[PDB]
């Protein structure tokens, strides 16, 4: 590595808007705030940089946020990422919690595929049979009693 | 710049657990010199119940992480000392976590000492004051009696609640053990905040 | 032909006979516009 | 449209022969090689009662009665026999078994319904 | 439908939003419950009034689509190319002869008295008085420099059902318009009451067009020769910069 | 267009109606329609259609 | 289902007698009444130009 | 030595349960019928009226659905709503018994 | 005032501004996957009509003509290149969405709201409370919070009552002020761990408390009430008690009478409703309301609050999967507008 | 274990008691006042709580019951006439 941090290939400069409480308790929108939006994700790489606020690093990766912050921060990351895909003509917020709360109820980010269903609901064979491959599930259920 | 972050946030982690340091602090240059020469740096703290917690910080290119025998003899020599041990925190580089042999010595030492909590953690878990991270909600260990009252009111079992690993970074910083309950106060965009209770499970290593 | 071949795919036992169903007392036709009908009414 | 110039000689399934076709007032080069299919309907681009909303149209009933987009639609029935077992003929109630409920066997003439009669639902 | 020549499932165009349907050739199933248990639950649970408010986006699903959105604009428009947008008593009554609601009282009107579209709309919204004040879709600062907007058409205000000013369009009466007229009626009077007002306001919009007219032509799409020179002069600037 | 009956031709194996208008059978209430009816809570409707009108029977289990 | 040559298909919805259809001052009345809202989103300009050209062809007899 | 299976294990029939009714003052569920519960009550009453027809409704209607709705609205419906709270491993089945004659009906008419 | 095409677009009935521009002014640059027409015709030529390494913008999909003026052969080919993507993505918007929709439902369908308004899988909690508020998506109202954007000086100008010099109203403003701080602190933190999720003083709450006060004031024949010290003090006690017993909406009226302890997670559920009630039923906003009218407001608030609660046994897992997998059709439809 | 409601709810329950013989409403005595609230909401008239104008709604309910009875009797007479005529034509 020469002059950079691993994992990011492009780093742009963007203008973003934030709120801040003034000395008179007024909440004002600050528009002249510059940040860095990178291509590629490395939370720990930007964690070690002295020019970046480590407390307010916003990744787009659920696995990387899960690895370094935990399952509760990964829960908030799933909600944020689905909302970005959903656009603005999207569902109510309570439908995004249902995805994140289901996917993160075991302490690990499970998936919405056959492997994820086998972890959340190992003993529900009939539901597991219907999803992907009844023959494979039925054979395993018989031997496991 | 991992080692510099460790040198401050390991002491922040010790302070956050409400533990009193035993050995006086040293400068950062002396710290890295000891890590280079010996291969590891050792910090001692004592809990309110006088339990001793020893934290080992291992260099990336140290001999203790490449040769399993070195780690075996180090753990054996540390575990037979006249002190009131309760936990050994083994901070190593992240690739060391993927080495099967090192984990084999770790689990063998766990088996040989059923009353001592042996944990191995990567660098990135001690490079920030984890509770102060904005994205991380507020975790708080709750006593057994409060959890029993909550489960009795809700007609619930500990196996029915959501479960969180003991290696989870905020749980590690709290000091939660498997079988304990952690109450999490978290932000919400529907009720402006929410409170959940999770049942701590066994660590992933 | 085998017994276990009847299960897996969309035209299989589970997804065509159990999760889905052929029913009686049902009708299908092309839909049409009618501005004299209420929103909760169907011609 | 005129789906085939030899339609009366053919016994085809699900074929529609529209009687009237017109060359477009604004034709193209594609009509030098194929017969145009359609009519130059007078079209009004207007809101009229809300019955043409959501990609619907309002059609003059008089245009329908005069033959606009009107034609004949054909279906075929191809039935085969088993050699020396089955035969074509009108069954009789007192010998033949499990006749279809609510059927109409009286329209058969030597096993087939004569050409030109109207067959409705339930007729054999 | 007693007509033996009708073979289609006819429904109101404003009901297509539930099914994401249109009339380009779509086919829809229909089964009539016969069991008492299933017939009870159809009336109480599965009635379409229960999904006027979307369970997905928490907003209204139904409204005016493509003829009562532009029809309501013309009805509530302040000025007509033929003067003020008024109508006599005879044509004011003719707007209420299809809504299938109880007719209003026109006894306090001479045959030569003139009624504007705001008054006609008001007589229908008195049944479910609401409070609404937003800017209609008609007003847009993109069109503002090149248009002379009427100051009584860019501010739609309704208090206690009286349309004080402004026009009614996609923002107020359009389908899926959160905070719209029919969203407020549902919150205050019930989703079934909002569906009846969608149909009722649909008829005034359509009955207004019965003699006001609306059409699109080829000349509606044709730039003037002077404006065509301005369009390509703009494009030539883009190709000059390129 | 199609509308059949309260009864008619039946599949030999599953006991369900036949497929489509061509066989004079019933129409399909597929997988996605049981999802919607379950979401709406229409459970007595599912009994009427998927059991009473399709193949519902009585099973005896010791 | 009917369609124009610009791909704007449609379904016959209402059948009005010859005295209920709209008529011009010169007696011309439509055979089909299509919504003006079918155009702006699909931009089938060839259908509108065809009507403009075809309207003059009929009177000119060409 | 874990030996051959015996008769103590291998039972298929689950053991019977004892219905434990929560006392009225210790109930946690709402005192308002849900739309699901109200719909189920009306449907059950309508079907039973289609079977029996014996009702104490003072007014007269020509449909079981209307009679069931008015019975629910007039608080004269002979039904109860049992809300199963929990099935305990020792055998108890803790439930909640609610009377629809003293709960709020969510329906409209 | 007479253009049919413009009135269809300006009023939102049908169409948009790029539609008129394409019809009348010009199509412009054809842009597939946020880039121009790449050269697939023999190493640097986009089509046979343009030379290799062409520099003009027309060779890379820039359509200079409008629909009303007609396109040339190269412009029609580039238009067909973008037009074919719409047909391809429309076909994918069915199959690809169906693959994701079925997998989402089979994972989520087991989630059912139990008698505690929790979301569980047959024993196992997925949510301590459905949506963390226990409400239905069909029973939500969009309501603004006044105190959020106000500075501390104008918070005291508008919500501090100076008519009666009692310590009770000092606590009323303090409770109003620290609810303002709590809302700011939480939702500024939410802004921190998101890309562009800004703070808003507008929430989706089950009861529009301001409308209820406005409705009753209109229907009441009483005008400007005279100053009464006890009535003002009584109303404040009624509002304070109502907010204290507000979490009992989630349990029943039996425990409210018995005043049994409320679980912590239910106290947090009614936090937004407690905050809005104290804003809209502040002493400054209820000066012209009698003590008997105040009872009607409190009775009406908890009537609508209970009506918005989620039903027992509702398959909310299917509801969430249907609500999330449906916008994927439009997301897939716009596949050629993304990198 | 309720004992006694409040004067506002006392007059509201008096209104419901008088309306019971007039509309599909039966008054209960729950502590939480909630079934009463649903009954008033369903009746389409929640204005008793603050506005003492209950008499006009009582008259409204009496009227509506009157037209309901009139329409019911008219329908019964019409259907018996239809039945007798169909019997005549069948014979």
């Amino acid at each position: 590595t020469i002059r950079g941090i691993p994992g990011i290939k492009n780093a742009n400069v963007v203008k973003l808007m934030r709120h801040r409480v003034d000395a008179q308790g007024k909440l004002v929108r600050l528009d002249n705030i510059y940040a860095i939006k990178t291509n590629g994700t490395n939370i720990f790489g930007a964690m070690l940089d002295d020019n970046i606020d480590p407390y307010t690093i916003v990744s787009s990766s659920i696995g990387d946020t899960m690895e370094l912050y935990g399952i509760e921060a990964a829960r908030q990351k799933i909600i944020s990422e689905i909302r970005t895909v959903m656009g603005d003509k999207g569902p109510n917020h309570r439908h995004l919690l249902m995805y994140a709360d289901l996917m993160t109820r075991t302490g690990q980010v499970t998936s919405l595929e056959k492997a994820g269903l086998n972890a959340r609901e190992p003993s529900n064979v009939l539901l597991r049979m219907a999803l992907s491959s009844p023959v494979q599930v039925l054979t395993d259920a018989a031997v496991d009693s | 710049m991992a080692m510099q972050k460790l040198f401050t946030y390991i002491y922040e982690f010790i302070e956050y657990r409400k533990m009193v340091l035993l050995e006086e602090k040293v400068p950062y240059d002396k710290f890295v010199q000891m890590v280079l020469n010996t291969g590891f740096f050792r910090i001692n703290a004592e809990t309110l119940n006088h339990g001793i917690v020893s934290v080992f910080i291992f260099g990336a290119n140290g001999k203790y992480v490449h040769h399993g025998g070195d780690m075996r003899t180090l753990l054996t020599n540390t575990l037979n000392e006249k002190k009131h041990y309760e936990e050994l925190i083994l901070i190593v580089d992240k690739p060391v976590l993927s080495k099967k042999n090192i984990l084999d010595i770790i689990v063998e030492q766990r088996a040989a000492n059923p009353t001592i909590v042996i944990n191995i953690y990567p660098y990135h878990l001690f490079c920030i004051n984890i509770p102060k991270v904005s994205a991380i909600p507020k975790h708080k260990l709750i006593t057994q009696e409060e959890a029993q009252e909550f489960l009795g009111r809700e007609y619930l079992q500990p196996q029915d609640l959501m479960q969180i690993s003991a290696s989870d970074p905020p749980v590690v910083w709290l000091g939660g053990r498997p079988g304990d309950f952690v109450q999490i106060e978290r932000p919400s965009e529907t009720a402006m905040h929410a409170v959940v209770i999770r049942f701590i499970t066994k660590s992933k290593i | 032909p085998s017994i276990m071949r009847r299960l897996p795919r969309k035209e299989g036992r589970i997804r065509k006979s159990l999760l889905g169903s052929q029913v009686w007392s049902i009708s299908r036709s092309t839909i049409c516009g009618n501005s004299d009908l209420h929103l909760d009414e169907v011609g | 449209g005129w789906y085939c110039f030899s339609w009366p000689y053919r016994v085809d399934m699900n074929r529609f022969f529209q009687f009237y076709n017109e060359m477009p007032l604004v034709k193209t080069i594609a009509h030098n090689y194929v017969i145009p299919n359609g009519l130059n309907t007078i079209v009004a681009y207007m809101i009229y009662g809300g019955y043409n909303q959501e990609d619907s149209v309002i059609v003059s009933q008089s245009f329908i009665d005069r033959g606009g987009f009107a034609g004949t639609f054909y279906r075929e029935e191809k039935v085969e026999l088993e050699s020396d077992i089955e035969s074509f003929g009108k069954p009789d109630p007192l010998i033949t078994k499990n006749l279809k409920p609510g059927a109409n066997y009286e329209k058969l003439v030597d096993g087939f319904v004569p050409v030109g009669t109207v067959v409705k639902k339930g007729d054999i | 439908l007693e007509n033996p020549k009708i073979s289609t499932f006819q429904m109101n165009v404003s009901a297509c939003a539930w099914y994401n349907a249109d009339f380009d050739g779509d086919q829809m199933n229909l089964w009539v419950p016969w069991s008492v248990m299933s017939r009870v639950e159809a009336e109480l649970l599965c009635s379409v009034r229960n999904w006027f408010i979307s369970t997905k986006s928490s907003g209204p699903v139904n409204g005016q689509v493509q003829d009562s959105t532009v029809g309501s604009f013309l009805l509530t428009r302040t000025n007509t190319p033929m003067g003020k947008n008024v109508m006599n008593k005879l044509h004011a009554m003719g707007l209420f002869q299809t809504t299938q609601t109880d007719p209003p009282c026109f006894a306090n009107y001479s045959p030569t008295d003139l009624l504007d579209g705001k008054s006609v709309v008001s007589m229908l919204l008195r049944q479910t008085p609401i409070n609404y004040q937003r800017a209609p879709t008609w007003y847009s600062e993109v069109y503002a420099p090149y248009m002379h907007y009427n100051k009584q058409d860019i501010s739609t205000q309704i208090r206690n059902g009286e349309l004080i000013e402004g026009v009614l369009d996609k923002k107020a009466v359009g389908a899926g318009s959160s905070g719209g007229i029919y969203h407020l009626i549902s919150r205050r009077y019930g989703p079934q009451q909002a569906l009846k007002m969608i149909f009722a306001t649909q008829q005034l919009a359509l009955n207004y067009v019965r003699n006001a007219g609306f059409t699109v032509s080829t000349a509606d799409m044709l730039l003037t020769p002077e404006a065509h020179q301005e369009v390509q002069e703009i494009i030539n600037e883009l190709l000059l910069e390129s | 267009r199609y509308a059949v009956a309260s009864y008619g031709p039946t599949d030999a194996l599953t006991g369900q109606p036949l497929d489509g208008k061509r066989s004079h059978g019933g129409l399909r209430l597929g997988e996605m329609e049981h999802w919607v009816l379950t979401a709406q809570g229409a459970m007595q409707t599912i009994i009427e259609k998927s059991h009473d009108d399709s193949d519902g029977c009585i099973s005896y289990i010791c | 289902k009917m369609s124009s040559r610009s791909g704007n298909k449609g379904i016959a919805a209402l059948a009005l007698p010859t005295s209920d259809m709209p008529f011009t001052e010169d007696g011309l009345q439509p055979d089909l009444i299509v919504n003006p809202h079918s155009h702006p989103s699909r931009m089938t300009n060839g259908q509108m130009i065809e009507t403009t050209v075809g309207l003059a062809n009929a009177l000119q007899g060409v | 030595i874990v030996e051959s299976p015996s008769i103590c294990e291998g039972f298929v029939q689950a053991s019977s349960q004892t219905l434990v009714i929560i006392p009225d003052n210790e109930r946690i569920t709402s005192n308002v019928l849900t739309t699901f519960e109200a719909t189920r009550l009306v449907a059950v009453r309508a079907q039973q009226l289609a079977i029996n027809g014996s009702t104490m409704l003072k007014k007269k209607y020509s449909s079981p659905i209307d009679i069931a709705k008015q019975e629910l609205f007039n608080r004269k419906i002979p039904l109860l709503v049992m809300r199963c709270i929990k099935v305990t491993p020792e055998g108890q089945k803790i439930v909640e018994i609610w009377n629809p004659r003293e709960m709020g009906i969510p329906l409209l008419d | 005032e007479t253009n049919g095409l413009f009135q269809m677009v300006a009023t939102g009935a049908k169409g948009s501004n790029p539609n008129m521009i394409h019809i009348m002014a010009g199509i412009g640059q054809i842009e597939i996957n946020t880039q121009r027409i790449q050269p697939q015709f023999s190493f640097g030529r986009t089509l046979v009509y343009y030379p290799r390494f062409a520099l003009e913008a027309q060779a890379y999909g820039f359509i200079c003509n409008s629909y009303i003026a007609g396109l040339t052969s190269p412009e029609f080919i580039f238009g067909e290149m973008n037009g074919r993507f719409d047909l391809i993505n429309k076909a994918l918007s069915t199959s690809s969405t169906g693959y994701a929709n079925r997998k989402a439902i089979f994972g989520l369908q087991s989630c059912i709201v139990d008698y505690y308004r929790r979301v569980s899988i047959d024993t196992r909690l997925v949510q301590q409370l459905y949506g963390e508020d226990g409400l239905d998506a069909r029973q939500l109202e969009t309501v603004r919070f006044e105190t959020i954007m106000l500075s501390d000086q104008e918070l005291e100008d508008k919500f501090k009552y100076t008519g009666i010099q009692s310590p009770l109203f000092e606590e009323e403003f303090s409770r109003l002020k620290k609810d303002r701080d709590k809302y700011r602190q939480i939702f500024l933190n939410v802004e921190n761990f998101n890309f562009s999720q800004l703070l808003t003083d507008v929430r989706q709450v089950p009861v529009n408390v301001a409308s209820i006060v406005k409705n009753i004031l209109l229907s009441s024949t009483s005008g400007v009430l005279p100053f009464d010290e006890k009535s003002i003090l009584q109303k404040y006690a009624m509002v304070k008690t109502f907010c204290k017993n507000l979490p009992y909406v989630f349990i029943n009226n039996i425990q409210e009478r018995l005043q049994t302890p409320i679980p912590v997670y239910l106290k947090r559920a009614a936090s937004l409703m407690r905050m809005l009630i104290r804003i809209e039923l502040a002493t400054v906003k209820t000066l012209n309301i009698t003590c008997e009218q105040m009872s009607a407001i409190l009775d009406l608030i908890r009537l609508q609050y209970t009506q918005s609660l989620i039903n027992y046994g509702e398959a909310v897992g299917i509801l969430a999967a249907q609500s999330v997998s449906e916008p994927l059709t439009q997301y897939m439809l716009d596949s050629h507008h993304r990198s | 274990e309720e004992i006694e409601p409040e004067e506002n709810i006392k007059r509201v329950i008096f209104f419901l008691k008088e309306l019971s013989t007039m509309y599909s409403v039966s008054p209960v005595f729950t502590s939480g006042y909630m079934p009463l609230l649903y009954d008033l909401y369903r009746a389409g008239y929640l204005e008793v709580l603050w506005n003492p104008v209950e008499q006009k709604f009582l008259q409204h309910a009496e009227q509506r019951e009157k037209e309901q009875m009139i329409l019911q009797q008219v329908d019964m007479k019409l259907t018996e006439v239809i039945t007798q005529a169909r019997q005549y034509f069948k014979i």
